[PDB]
């Protein structure tokens, strides 16, 4: 499923996205964005072999095993193949995982490039919460 | 840091009964709450994990709700080998906190 | 399956340095996240620190900055090191993975003079 922009916002705070770990939810929101598109069913394939999942694209080299990825920890314990859902659980419980790890959000490609720096408030600005 | 208050701090119950613990944080914390259980010799164990998400291999009596600031565990039909100590923690905010627990033995 | 184990002294002197060791077996430590939790008379759990995957640490402000998480990917261990301990410190110490999924047994540790 794709989400609406202040749909996710919703969701993200109902998972409890809102300030975590120093990072406020409209982060999240935008990370989505630029990583997904707040589309659930995303998926690409990496130069180093890996595959990023989900709305919020998680790497198969370090967090989710797919099986065809050398050198895999799956530190999230769990088939990249099951966060793909509508229903966005598992990945904000992994991705809970991925921040608690000395490198905060910067793991996301597209959020550092995209978001960090830039009024990420807007994101959840205009919303029903 | 963020303050986690359980109460009451002892609950005595007669098997069969259902009971609700209390977990109360200082500041919001979403549904980063998390359930122990801790009986004497042994190490703590999670019954809940984010507030409501169940854990594989733990008694489905137990259930857990809330969001924010207020949480609750909830226990349908107590049985003996649930007396002992409940533990909240929080993983919202570095350092992660416990609560103080709530003590469960018959009554 | 996986299982975790301390071991170290449990008893040691004020001032010195309190080290113990954290086993796992039925996987590997770069697997995980590691944590040391440690509980005081009375009930009183104390969240002391862990260590990422790719070794960021982050410890309690409680203990201040008298800790020292470490691992060793060849044993399969990952260590607690406390310095300058007072009978304050005196508790049971459990290490336990992230997730809260695998505990070790817990062990006392008590500082004493004597």
């Amino acid at each position: 499923k794709v989400f609406g922009r202040c749909e996710l916002a919703a969701a993200m705070k109902r998972h409890g996205l809102d300030n975590y770990r120093g990072y406020s939810l409209g982060n999240w929101v935008c990370a989505a964005k630029f990583e997904s598109n707040f589309n659930t069913q995303a998926t690409n394939r990496n130069t180093d072999g890996s595959t990023d999942y989900g709305i919020l694209q998680i790497n198969s080299r370090w967090w989710c095993n797919d099986g065809r990825t050398p050198g895999s920890r799956n530190l999230c314990n769990i088939p990249c193949s099951a966060l793909l859902s509508s229903d966005i659980t598992a990945s904000v419980n992994c991705a809970k995982k991925i921040v608690s790890d000395g490198n905060g959000m910067n793991a996301w490609v597209a959020w550092r490039n995209r978001c960090k720096g830039t009024d990420v408030q807007a994101w959840i600005r205009g919303c029903r919460l | 840091d963020i303050v986690l208050t359980q109460s009451p701090a002892t609950l005595s119950v007669t098997p069969g009964n259902s009971v609700s613990l209390s977990c109360r944080a200082s500041q919001s914390i979403g549904n980063n709450l998390h359930w122990y259980q801790q009986k004497s010799h042994e190490s703590p164990r999670l019954l809940i994990k984010y507030a409501s998400q169940s854990i594989s291999g733990i008694p489905s009596r137990f259930s857990g709700s809330g969001s924010g600031t207020d949480f609750t565990l909830s226990i349908n039909s107590v049985e003996t080998e649930d007396f002992g100590m409940y533990f909240c923690q929080q993983s919202n905010s570095w350092p992660y906190t416990f609560g103080g627990g709530t003590k469960l033995e018959i009554k | 399956d996986v299982q975790l184990q301390e071991s170290g002294p449990s008893l040691v002197k004020p001032s010195q340095t309190l080290s113990l060791t954290c086993s796992v077996t039925g996987d590997s430590i770069t697997s995980d996240y590691w944590s040391w939790i440690r509980k005081f008379p009375g009930n009183r759990l104390e969240y002391m620190g862990y260590v990422s995957s790719f070794g960021s640490t982050f410890y309690n402000p409680s203990l201040k900055s008298r800790i020292s998480i470490t691992r060793d990917t060849s044993k399969n261990q990952y260590y607690l090191d406390l310095n300058s301990v007072t009978t304050e410190d005196t508790a049971t110490y459990y290490c336990a993975n992230w997730d809260g999924d695998y505990w070790g047994q817990g062990t006392l540790v008590t500082v004493s003079a004597a």
